[PDB]
């Protein structure tokens, strides 16, 4: 019965929920306003999953992409002065690189890189921001974006279709059994 | 009535009475008993993992788990030993039906012990390891106990890296220190208190947390077999704790050695009176932080001896402590072995799992086998004031929550009731007031509560808030006694929410016990 | 006469101008909105010398803590969300100790650490940003402040005290020589 | 008259005449010439680093600089040669006023170039090192040959990893190619394009440009003593060239390929009425996007003929190659030797110099001494209209800027002139009009002008940018020549800024000049 997996999300319909809030297009000035606030509220999501326990590396990397760009095109005084935009995207590279080809090693970074299918492109972006001189903002630009649509060809498009009355001992005549956190 | 073999030896007259075993030995002989047992030296004297029983003693239980090293059981010449059941050694089997990780660990006999012979006993996959020591250990242990007989109340600093035997040496040293009896006329046992500082894998106390325990009896028992002692004749008593709410002190540094020196104070205040060694065994840290931890520690405590279980360590990290050690101008530093599967994460939640089926109230301590999901759980109110509520609010340790997600984060997880004791804590917090929604206590900084003035209280699991409705409340279970609980007056009771490892095993538990005797259970996906 | 040293900068005031802007409190609401300007200034003076090409090491990383701090206390629908922040502080450190460490080196991470004077809470900090869960902003936050402080004792304070007339052939009975840039 | 030595060997009646020397040789012998000097066989047959020159042939010059492998001359039976002194080296030579580097580079000695004799010359610090050649090497060069003599204008794809031969590979087939004269009664020269896609030390171009070149003479000299070609009998001409702004392909491969089609482009014109072939030699990258890059390039040029100067290279390396070359169904792949102190850095830096200080007006290029400081700029004008202004804008290639921080930034580096062909190029951009500030043209997207309708027109270095009174202007020197500056128009002009590696060489030289010949030089902090 070794058939049990936990995971951070009460159930699936939580799961899917956030996906649809990331991606939108694929899922599918009001309204850009109304999905910029709903993507914030999934970031914020992913954080508490993230310090709750056990969280799938994609769905990690995926929150700290969006929250770069986020930043990126923010207007009103707040747009970070764009040297910490590129500080936050160089961050989001590194992780996701570190994790995916940490994960499928038994070579070199650029070996299991294409084993794996990953454009040696972000290989060599993580380690030129890593070392030396962080990248230009237009190049992390391109690259989150393709990163994020990759990301989703690799995990999310599995994940299903697209659609002194203080304390008071409980009364042991009213009380049912019922799983941990329902009420 | 001669039973001889390899790991064992011989014997002599045995004699089954009642369930019972009555053996008599003529010669030094050793027995590698497994299982529950309770033994009775009727005439003579016997070693059992570093204790000395001699026919004035009372009834002394053992715990033998398969995992660890069963201790072993030297007979002298001409002696009669007389081997008893255990009683609560039955609740704590029962165990097994909620989790198969406590299926394997003792004997799968009939009875409640079962004595070996080199294999004819240690079911499948037996790796049946024994508990063994270098002649230089015993020595060095000699040594110390001669020494503390001409002297006061010493102070001994176990520490090395991971896997060393720290915890095994301080066993020993403890049972040594307690039951030594050299020739005072027995005096009968000096008492003996243990300071745990190893928020990874505890002992006496459940993980997470920090704490002063007083020993009256040896303990030959492993951590999972007493990870609750009662708080407040008397075999074990805790004396106090502090949540650290993490399994790694690498997240404030400030606030663990804030703790050591707090209890410290109060060893220092119960020391003052009657003379009583302090043992204390230090977490497997020896670079980086961890060192730098380690040094701070000795300077604070001044141990009166170091004891550095590794003989080939590194030489930064014995550089280091040796100046520590050197600073406080007179300080002994010696180093031993180490003689080097159930890994870390494994057997600390077993340890939080026995706790929360501790039984509310022997020998020792019960259990209550009774699923968690069917036990009643306690009701406590959010909405009133700070006189009729119950908890003073919900603080967060090393990280901070939106009001929102708060709700969500909480549930399910383990959390610790920290008693306030001096108004002087929440001073520097927006502490809510009269007032649905969760009373939480901001906490900008992010530090601890401080531990001057906040004691623990034992630990609490949530199974379920519904604050939508006109009686917000919170449905907790916890394994305190109701007598404790109650005389709180409500308005000295905050709960803490940091790490803690969130407790998986729950979940499970409820669909284990029903499959075995012989439905969106949140958190488990079942894989079919 | 190899003792040239080439520099972004075109004389030392401005280098001690920069200073001065990253550290008015040493150096030394509306006093507030004033300082807060002034660093921002200074940041992006800094990007520009990065472009340039040669600069001391110490001076990049001053200004990737300072723009993530900058970026961190920014009210007003704008304030990077939470994550980016700590994405921002994670790139920082990371920058910076690999920088330290890679200079000082011929050992382990933790030894070339404790002889350069590096607390090894900053190791630890980088070590654990890269490969496993992005710390926590609190810790962030504090340990971005102590490293300006430290920075400032190892480099900043010992750089001085503290107190078709489209193209016409410029006329060759005017001109007088004169080092390249000045006019 | 017979001098012998190890490294050369024997000779015959040396006359010494006017400052020229004419040498007989009456059996195969080979000699070492340093220095610059004029070869003119006389006489017979002689070989020089892969060319053949016999009587009927016009004065080829030669410079040998002591950092490469000096050229090796070999005679053949009864030859006579006569060996001039050359004329505009001696501009060259006095370069080494304005740079320490260009001191220790000929010979040390009286005249303009010396024989050597194993060592009686190369002065202190020798490292003479000399051009050798495997079997290999030349027997593939004559397949390649006679495989050409009987079919059309061939493509050879020379690559491999750093230092392993791929330029010095190309030279020798350059020269042998152009000057074989098989038995055709020496159809005296076949002219030859020499597409060069290294950014990094480039041939016929200052780093950081792309270039098509077409030569009829051959190739005897090093890349910093020809990095300015003329631009438009005419022994080499540049044919196009495109700006990169960077000293790695890694900042914008699409770009990059772009700048590639463009070129070949153009060589498919030429070539489509004379057969001429094409040598093309690639950068240095053997792993990850140079890799894809190299496997695109192949996959667009269609080379006849791929030469990897490996033959030992990784397998990954290799085998890509290969697939990427079995999927234009048809090319042949060959694996050659490789025959594994100045590094990269300094080279390019050199050639960069060199071409600052190229004359306006082979034999060759003349060279001007006078340090850029002293020389007069070129006064572009910043206010007035897209007809009265001279530069359309600025604009930046993979990196934004403020508006103010530009006047500091763009100061003091090195840019290049773009002229627009067709205005279906800034399509896409905010171009500034009429209107003090600098005409920056924002680019938001970053990707560089395309090169389909833009080309490069040489360098610029700007010296000083005075926007402060009421003719904002742009004091900026260059190389190119007045006549082809004044034909413009100034509404076709736009300077290119990227990063190019700062010209720190320049801000010295004044300060060099004036002591060797023997107050707040920006940019330069002396130690003292
Ligand atoms: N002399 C010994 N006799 C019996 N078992 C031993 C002996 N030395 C080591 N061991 C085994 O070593 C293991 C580790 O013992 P511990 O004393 O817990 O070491 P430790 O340093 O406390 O480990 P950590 O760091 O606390 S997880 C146990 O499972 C023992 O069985
Ligand atoms: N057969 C040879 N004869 C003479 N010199 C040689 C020979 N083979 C290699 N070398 C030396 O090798 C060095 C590199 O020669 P190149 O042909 O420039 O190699 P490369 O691959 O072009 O180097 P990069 O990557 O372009 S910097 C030169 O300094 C030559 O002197
Ligand atoms: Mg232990
Ligand atoms: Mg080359």
């Amino acid at each position: 019965m070794v058939q049990y997996i936990f995971t951070p999300w009460r159930n699936r319909a939580e799961l899917l929920a956030v996906r649809a809030q990331f991606y939108p297009e694929h899922t599918s000035f009001q309204d850009d306003e109304h999905i910029r606030s709903e993507k914030q509220k999934a970031v914020a999501r992913v954080s508490m999953w993230m310090q709750r326990g056990g969280c799938p590396h994609m769905v990690e990397s995926t929150a700290l992409l969006v929250a770069a760009i986020l930043s990126d095109e923010a207007q009103g005084s707040g747009a970070a002065g764009g040297y910490a935009v590129r500080a936050a995207y160089s961050a989001a590279f590194s992780r996701f690189v570190t994790g995916l080809l940490d994960s499928h090693q038994d070579q070199s970074m650029y070996d299991v890189a294409k084993a794996v299918g990953l454009p040696a492109a972000f290989v060599e972006l993580r380690h030129q921001a890593t070392h030396e001189q962080l990248p230009s903002l237009t190049r992390l630009r391109s690259a989150a974006r393709r990163a994020l649509e990759w990301i989703w060809w690799y995990y999310w498009k599995g994940l299903g279709p697209v659609d002194q009355s203080g304390w008071v001992l409980y009364d042991e005549k009213e009380w049912v059994p019922k799983p941990i956190g329902i009420v | 009535m001669h039973h001889s073999s390899f790991q064992p030896n011989n014997s002599n007259f045995q004699r089954k009475a009642g369930g019972r075993l009555v053996l008599s030995t003529p010669d030094v002989e050793r027995f590698v008993i497994l299982g529950n047992y309770g033994v009775k030296v009727h005439q003579g004297e016997v070693t059992i993992a570093g204790a000395t029983l001699t026919p004035i003693d009372d009834v002394q239980w053992v715990h033998a788990p398969h995992c660890h090293a069963l201790p072993v059981l030297r007979t002298a010449n001409d002696t009669v030993i007389e081997l008893l059941p255990c009683p609560t050694a039955q609740g704590l089997r029962e165990l097994a039906r909620l989790n198969p990780l406590f299926g394997r660990l003792w004997n799968e006999t009939s009875d409640t012990f079962q004595i070996i012979y080199t294999s004819a006993d240690a079911p499948k996959r037996t790796s049946l390891r024994e508990l063994a020591s270098h002649p230089a250990w015993n020595k060095k242990i000699s040594e110390l106990l001669t020494s503390t007989r001409r002297k006061p109340s010493p102070i001994l600093f176990i520490c090395g890296p991971k896997s060393s035997g720290k915890s095994t040496f301080g066993r020993l040293l403890t049972n040594r220190l307690m039951t030594d009896r050299a020739g005072h006329k027995s005096r009968s046992w000096k008492p003996v208190m243990v300071l745990d500082l190893d928020p990874g894998q505890p002992e006496f106390s459940p993980p997470g947390v920090v704490s002063l325990t007083k020993l009256r009896r040896p303990n030959l028992a492993p951590p999972f077999c007493h990870p609750g002692l009662s708080f407040g004749n008397e075999g074990m008593t805790t004396v106090r704790m502090h949540a650290i709410a993490s399994v790694t002190p690498a997240l404030d540094p400030a606030h663990f050695i804030a703790c050591a020196r707090d209890l410290f104070a109060y060893y220092r205040r119960s020391a003052s009176q009657e003379n009583i060694p302090l043992v204390v065994n230090t977490p497997g840290w020896i670079q980086g932080t961890g060192l730098d931890l380690l040094a701070e520690l000795i300077a604070v405590l001044r141990p009166t001896e170091v004891l550095y279980m590794s003989e080939d360590g590194p030489e930064e990290t014995v550089s280091a402590l040796r100046e520590a050690c050197a600073s406080s101008s007179t300080i002994p530093f010696t180093m031993l072995p180490s003689q080097p599967s159930w890994t870390p994460a494994t057997l600390r939640s077993m340890a939080m799992q026995s706790y929360f089926h501790l039984s509310p109230f022997g020998p020792g301590c019960e259990w209550n086998p009774t699923p968690l999901t069917h036990l009643c759980p306690w009701r406590v109110r959010l909405a009133g004031r700070p006189d009729e509520r119950g908890v003073l609010g919900i603080v967060c340790y090393d990280h901070q929550y939106a009001p929102e997600l708060v709700s969500d984060a909480i549930n399910g997880m383990v959390m610790g009731l920290v008693r306030i004791e001096k108004k002087e804590a929440l001073r520097g917090l927006a502490v809510p007031g009269d007032t649905p929604l969760l009373p939480l206590i901001p906490n900008p900084t992010g530090s601890p509560l401080s531990p001057q003035y906040t004691s623990l209280v034992g630990l609490v699991l949530i199974r379920g808030v519904s604050l939508t409705a006109s009686n917000p409340e919170l449905h907790l279970l916890t394994p305190v006694p109701p007598s404790v609980l109650h005389s709180f007056r409500g308005d000295e009771l905050v709960l803490v929410a940091g790490k803690f490892d969130a407790p998986t095993w729950a979940y499970v538990e409820g669909l284990y016990w029903k499959s075995n005797s012989k439905d969106e259970v949140p958190w488990v996906e079942m894989l079919h």
